[PDB]
């Protein structure tokens, strides 16, 4: 397996990344719920989890970056 | 540049009124202490912008002893700024020695210039 | 002009002042450079700090509030406030 | 006259020559370090004047050789200067067989001016005020320098005119129906 | 802008060539060139790199010339004047897969895969960005985002929608040196190679920089000493003022 | 007399370099002048070596720059020198303006010098901008387009002046060619302005960090302030080498490496960093004509400064309130520069308007009011 | 003069020192050391 | 003092133009200098307006010149000026050297001045030649080729300097580009040299047709010799118009209008007329290094 | 135009000839009738 995937998995499990991961999954659930409602395609503001994903990815990158290239 | 005559006019306008005097004068002493020029041996009138005909005339009409004292104080200030050091508190110019020695000559020069300008437009 | 050449630089009649100095070859170069560049530099910084800190503090506080507000606007909870502006 | 300030502390501990020698060494070292830095900078800049990598790559480019009429003079553009690639027939080789140790600014023979008579290579640039010689006006039967009327021999040797040398032969190698520069 | 439009900021990977005194891992340059020819060349041009540029960097002159041979290049028309084609040579520039922008856009759903010969100096994150772009594709796009048909989600791309879509997959290329070809490794090789292609002077530039720092730093210290020495007479002046 | 005085040319070199009576108390800031001259040489020297390879045609400009970068032997070095050296030229020039603002170098005896200074500044900006337009990257082309469109805001001549500036109907080959010509030229006009600057300096000499007259104690320049200038020059070149050889593109914008395409605008248009402050001012004023007028005033008001500064004492070194005002102005200038590169957004439009407001208020209110207040405070304190 | 002569000495000293330190610090990365693995 | 003396800038302008105590007996020949300066402006002025349209690429140089002539609004005027004005620049320079040779303007008190003169001359020739090479006609290209081939005769460095000049292995794109850059530049170096010329003139003043000292009778310059300068300037411009507008190609060579082709040398190679004498000298000596 | 032919005549002479245009969006070569801005065409494609 590529080192990057395993490093990402390790970092997302880290305590620092745990709250961001929890927020991201809760946002995924909320957005799915919003998509369930039939008038979803009428909604002007269709929520998306890009911000939570960005926070999670930044917190994971701050961990993987220094360690990644030691594996290659 | 502000003519020294106007500066003295404003200063006496403030000083004459007891409230403005009591407010400013403490701030005036504090500002002249924080200015930092006294620790370099300079009196206030040494800082004045020399490169003006009125000021140049005022310097030209100084007494010999005041002229030499001013020369030495300016030279000492230059040396201190050159060596990046300040005079010790005991050697710095005390507030009492900052005696406004040059202002009378500057005011005389300003008076002469203003009279000449007024009469030239009589 | 207000500055001539070496013979007459425009200085007032100067007199009674004696200047002493020693040859560079006879003087120790960089005597207290180690001690001076630390202690005297700290003294100069101490004297001049407030004048650079108070303006810097004010400007950087304004910049930080502006930046934080801008960051807040472009977020899911800042959407309504962005729309109102 | 009067008391001088005490310089006791300010004084150096070195001798008269030692302090002066060290000061001059430091100043000279500064001067020569500046000279080295300026030399490096100026050489790096002047190297810009030299041929860029593009020009070097373009040169030493092979020419599409092959069969051609005997005696015909082909033309090329290797490194800008025209190349007078001519397949002089056996008649030219026979004519060049007549050696010439005199009446020739640079006596030579096809032994070194060409690898094989079936393919003769020679830069068309003339000697004095380099120009492209005419391919049939040579007084000696080869190329002729129109600018001064100089005559180039079939072997490239300078026969008559202001020629300072003989018609240059490029460093092009030969191969099986190909030109290998 | 919102975070999405600006694009997620790529992190700072400790590249072998980051520090002030390190070169490109020319092994990485050659491996990245292999990755380029194997995957990129299908879409991306990389025109400004001539085969001659690869001699002494990642390929021996023989290898570069041989690579140039397999391809065909336009040649000046024949004596009759008809078009002619010639085998490639070192001086020739690497050819793109498409004749012009129109063909590239037609073959890529209108997206134009930009030339990669300057992509490292033409993007905010530099090498990092390229790496982050290639390994940033999430298996499932973040919920709620709808991509235009034909576009793929990549957070590191400004706007979040990139037409390229993931290309690097594990063991996609058999490296010449038996190096494992994990997608992370391949992204690293291609990023390093593109950084070289964008900064071919990098190695000589940093060696010259080291020489310049050494010379100028020694000269600057000498200047400090000379100035302090020559100013000692002024900084040691002592005055007296003795009027009557 | 010595050969260094008898000969006319050596006499000039002596008057300006060997025997020029500098004051003895001048800081390292007074070395910036020399650096600027050195930079003016570098910009010229390296510059002349780029015109030897730069092709001004629009379809060859960017490709010609890349040819310099990749093909010419030291072309990468010359290009990086010419770019980062313009950036350092402007760093040193901003420092040289900041010094002249802090110490009253602009006051009575040297106003002419100050005026020439401002002109130089103005001229340099043009040069720099024009040079940028030569690269014809995305940012190059679109900066040229935005400048021309804004200059089209002149009341009546605007519609007619711009086609003259373009040489056509949009930034195209004639525009880039004329920018190359004027950019090669204007540096020599700037050398002439620099010589005028030096004469206006020599007539009255340079100021002091203390502000008081230096004639009492002056020193020659050859033993002193030449080896100080060497220190400053080598520090300059050391930092210049840190930039040129390591992270040379730090000051530049990545989009400039995308060949200019009129049909696709880049996400954001920003000048090179050294022009950001004025650009910010330009976007602070809504009206295009108002924007251009305010932009040019942001420079020309330096001319008004020597008359609005009503201080009897030259310089800030001995003035408390004036130092706070000057540092506040400097930090607001940096804030304007920062806002220059940020998008027009909710807080930033208002912040830029306030920043421009205070930038002009400095010159037209704070300097006069503070100077007069400090004059009065000085006089009251000594009595 | 001797300035031009000493320029050779100083430039050569720094040049050889740097070329010998650089090819030792980066010997694992340079092409001339890596070409064997790909031959 | 008057503003024309108090202000340093106006003080310089006065010292050189308004109160320069010129001798009272100078002929019209002493006006040539002004013309030369005027020409230096014109060469620069029109020059700066040609580079705004000239493209230095070898495949575009001649086509770019023809674009100037045919497409730019006044481009024909600017080119004809920049060319015939160079020819007139050298006419006036040869007249200024002839005057300095006839009257002993090169003798003791002005030897230094004379030296700068010579340098200017040398520099100018380069500029002119280099500029001519920019047209990249037949005669342009082959003049560049002949010049570089002759410079290839330096004993040891000759074989190496020429590629640095050519920027390649023959007169090609790099050569034309560097010639354009150095040609745009060197005129400003020449302006600096002209400033040095004027300084060396002002230190000791100008000579007389009689040779004897002028100090006994010297005249100001503003009402005298500025209005003589105007006669000379207007005569210069009148003849310059007779050339620029009528028969502007008389001084040039027709072969320069054939785009440069290295594969065909023209029947004869000649520089532009003003360099013909030295060229002749070059051919008088057989050895290339000797030449 | 204005030298030896009225603008209409020059334009008409332009349409009488064919010129190479930017190839169609499908990449195939395309040609257009001549216009005033076009240069007069020679009878040969190249010196060869
Ligand atoms: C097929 C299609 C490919 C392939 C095989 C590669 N590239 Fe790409 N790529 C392609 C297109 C049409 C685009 C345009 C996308 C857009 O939105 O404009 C791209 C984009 C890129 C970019 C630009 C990213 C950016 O500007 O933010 C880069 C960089 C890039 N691609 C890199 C890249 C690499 C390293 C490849 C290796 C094989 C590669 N591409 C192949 C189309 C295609
Ligand atoms: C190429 C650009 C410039 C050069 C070469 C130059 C040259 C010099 C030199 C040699 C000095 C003396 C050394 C010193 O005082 O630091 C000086 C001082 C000065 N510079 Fe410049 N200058 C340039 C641009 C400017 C600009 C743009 C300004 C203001 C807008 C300016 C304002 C000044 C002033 C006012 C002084 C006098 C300083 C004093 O006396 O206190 N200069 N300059
Ligand atoms: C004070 C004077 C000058 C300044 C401040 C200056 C500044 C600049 C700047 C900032 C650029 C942008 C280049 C880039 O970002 O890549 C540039 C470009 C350029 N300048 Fe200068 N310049 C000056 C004088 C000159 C001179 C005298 C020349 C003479 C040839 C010159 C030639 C060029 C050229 C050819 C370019 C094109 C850029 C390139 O090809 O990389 N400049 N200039
Ligand atoms: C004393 C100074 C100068 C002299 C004697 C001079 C002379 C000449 C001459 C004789 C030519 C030949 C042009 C032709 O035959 O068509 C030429 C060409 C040229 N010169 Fe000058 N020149 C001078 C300064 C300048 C300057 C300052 C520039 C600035 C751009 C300049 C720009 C050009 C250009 C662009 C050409 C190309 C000719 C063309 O495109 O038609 N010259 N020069
Ligand atoms: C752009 C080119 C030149 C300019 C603008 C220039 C400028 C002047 C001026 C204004 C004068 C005073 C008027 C006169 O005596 O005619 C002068 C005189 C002179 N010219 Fe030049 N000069 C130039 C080139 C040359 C050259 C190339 C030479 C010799 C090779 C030369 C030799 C002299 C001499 C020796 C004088 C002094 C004449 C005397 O005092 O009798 N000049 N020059
Ligand atoms: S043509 Fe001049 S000597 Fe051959």
């Amino acid at each position: 397996a590529d080192p990057l995937d395993t490093l990402r998995e390790e970092c997302t499990k880290t305590a620092a990344c745990k709250p961001f991961d929890h927020h991201f999954h809760e946002c995924i659930e909320r957005v799915t719920k919003e998509q369930e409602e039939p008038d979803y395609e009428h909604k002007h503001y269709k929520e998306d989890c890009i911000e939570e994903f960005f926070h999670l990815q930044h917190c994971v990158n701050d961990c993987v970056a220094p360690r990644l290239f030691n594996r290659l | 540049v502000q003519s020294m005559t106007s500066v003295v006019k404003a200063a006496n306008f403030i000083l004459a009124r007891p409230t403005l005097s009591k407010i400013i004068t403490p701030l005036a002493q504090k500002f002249t202490a924080y200015a930092g020029y006294r620790e370099m041996g300079l009196k206030f009138n040494d800082l004045l912008l020399e490169e003006t005909p009125i000021m140049q005339t005022a310097i030209k009409r100084l007494p010999s002893e005041l002229n030499y004292s001013r020369n030495f104080r300016i030279l000492t200030a230059h040396q201190l700024a050159l060596s990046h050091q300040l005079l010790p508190a005991e050697k710095a110019v005390k507030p009492e020695e900052d005696d406004n020695y040059l202002i009378p000559y500057i005011l005389e020069a300003e008076k002469e210039a203003f009279e000449k300008a007024e009469l030239d437009n009589i | 002009t207000y500055m001539g050449w070496w013979g007459s630089l425009g200085s007032p009649k100067q007199k009674y002042i004696t200047q002493y100095t020693i040859s560079p070859y006879a003087a120790k170069p960089l005597k207290g450079a180690a001690y001076n560049a630390v202690f005297n530099t700290f003294r100069r910084t101490k004297n001049q700090f407030l004048y650079v800190a108070i303006p810097f503090v004010v400007v950087w506080s304004i910049w930080t509030r502006a930046r934080d507000y801008n960051e807040y606007l472009y977020t899911k909870e800042g959407r309504e406030e962005l729309e109102r502006v | 006259n009067y008391q001088q300030p005490d310089y006791s502390s300010y004084l150096n501990n070195k001798s008269g020559q030692g302090s002066r020698n060290f000061t001059y060494f430091m100043v000279g070292s500064m001067g020569l370090l500046s000279a080295a830095g300026a030399k490096s900078t100026v050489e790096a800049f002047l190297s810009s004047f030299a041929a860029s990598a593009d020009v070097l790559a373009m040169a030493k480019v092979e020419v599409k050789l092959g069969a051609i009429p005997e005696g015909k003079n082909v033309i090329i553009k290797w490194q800008g200067k025209p190349v007078f690639i001519r397949h002089r027939t056996a008649d030219e080789i026979e004519e060049a067989n007549q050696v010439d140790i005199k009446t020739l600014r640079d006596p030579q023979n096809d032994a070194d001016r060409v690898k094989k008579p079936e393919w003769l290579i020679m830069l068309g640039i003339c000697t004095h005020l380099g120009c492209v010689p005419i391919g049939e006006a040579g007084d000696f039967g080869g190329w002729f320098c129109p600018c001064h009327g100089s005559h180039y021999d079939i072997s490239g040797r300078i026969r008559k005119g202001p020629a300072p040398l003989n018609l240059e032969i490029p460093e092009y190698d030969f191969t099986d129906d190909e030109t290998l520069l | 802008m919102t975070a999405a439009e600006h694009g997620l900021h790529p992190p700072a990977y400790n590249w072998p060539h980051n520090g002030m005194f390190e070169t490109f891992d020319h092994a990485s340059i050659r491996r990245g060139f292999q990755v380029y020819r194997e995957v990129c060349a299908a879409c991306h041009s990389l025109d400004r790199i001539a085969w001659r540029n690869l001699v002494g960097v990642s390929h021996t002159t023989s290898e570069a010339k041989a690579m140039a041979e397999e391809l065909e290049y336009d040649d000046e028309p024949d004596d009759e004047g008809k078009p002619r084609k010639r085998p490639g040579k070192l001086a020739d520039y690497i050819p793109g897969p498409y004749e012009n922008e129109q063909a590239a856009r037609a073959a890529n759903q209108g997206a134009y895969p930009p030339d990669l010969s300057l992509i490292v100096k033409a993007r905010h994150g530099g090498s990092d960005y390229i790496f982050s772009l290639l390994t940033g594709y999430p298996d499932e796009p973040p919920a709620g985002v709808v991509l235009p048909e034909g576009s793929n989600y990549n957070p590191y791309f400004p706007g979040g929608a990139i037409a390229m879509g993931r290309v690097l997959f594990d063991d996609l290329v058999e490296y010449e040196d038996g190096t494992p070809a994990t997608t992370s490794q391949m992204a690293k090789d291609v990023s390093t190679f593109l950084n070289w292609a964008s900064e071919p002077e990098h190695d000589d530039r940093k060696k010259w920089g080291l020489k310049a720092l050494v010379v100028l730093s020694s000269l600057y210290l000498l200047s400090i000493w000379v100035k302090r020495f020559k100013w000692t007479p002024i900084k040691n002046r002592k005055f007296r003022f003795d009027p009557p | 007399m010595p050969t260094r005085k008898s000969n006319t040319y050596l006499s000039l070199v002596n008057s300006y370099l060997i025997d020029s009576p500098q004051p003895s108390s001048i800081n390292y800031w007074w070395n910036l002048g020399s650096l600027l001259g050195l930079c003016l040489v570098i910009q010229i020297a390296s510059g002349v070596f780029l015109a030897m390879h730069y092709s001004s045609n629009i379809e060859l400009a960017f490709d010609s720059v890349e040819h310099i970068m990749r093909d010419v032997n030291a072309g990468w070095l010359i290009r990086y020198i010419h770019a980062n050296g313009a950036s350092f030229f402007f760093i040193c020039m901003y420092l040289h303006i900041g010094k002249a603002l802090y110490y009253g170098s602009y006051k009575q005896p040297r106003v002419m010098l100050w005026v020439i200074g401002v002109v130089i500044f103005i001229l340099t900006m043009a040069i720099a901008f024009m040079g940028y337009c030569l690269v014809y990257g995305q940012m190059s082309h679109w900066g040229a387009t935005v400048i021309t469109n804004l200059l089209s805001a002149i009341p009546f001549i605007g519609n007619d002046i711009v086609p003259f500036i373009w040489g056509g109907f949009s930034v195209s080959n004639p525009t880039i060619q004329r920018f190359f010509a004027l950019h090669f030229l204007l540096p020599f006009i700037l050398a002439a302005l620099v010589c005028m600057h030096l004469m206006a300096l020599h007539v009255h000499g340079s100021s002091n960090p203390v502000g008081i007259t230096g004639n009492i104690d002056r020193l020659p320049m050859h033993p002193y302030f030449i080896f100080k200038d060497l220190i400053t020059v080598f520090v300059f070149l050391l930092i210049f080498s840190l930039f040129v050889f390591y992270s040379p593109n730090t000051l530049g914008h990545p989009d400039n490496y995308i060949p200019g395409n009129p049909m696709v605008t880049p996400p954001s248009i920003v000048p090179e960093w050294y022009l950001l402050p004025f650009y910010a001012i330009l976007r602070s004023i809504p009206d295009k004509l108002g924007g251009v007028i305010a932009m040019f005033g942001a420079i020309l008001i330096l001319l008004s400064l020597p008359y609005t500064d009503r201080s009897i004492i030259r310089g800030n070194s001995f003035k408390v309130l004036s130092k706070l005002a000057f540092y506040l102005f400097v930090f607001n200038f940096i804030l304007l520069g920062n806002l220059g590169q940020l998008h027009v957004e909710v807080p930033y439009i208002q912040l830029g308007q306030f920043a421009t407001a205070y930038y002009f208020a400095h010159y037209i209110i704070v300097v006069p009011v503070i100077s007069t207040l400090e004059n009065i405070l000085y006089y009251i304190g000594t009595q | 003069a001797t300035i031009f002569g000493g320029a050779f000495a100083f430039q050569g000293f720094f040049d050889v020192a740097v070329n010998k330190w650089w090819e030792e610090h980066n010997k694992a990365k340079l092409w001339k050391n890596v070409k064997g693995k790909f031959l």
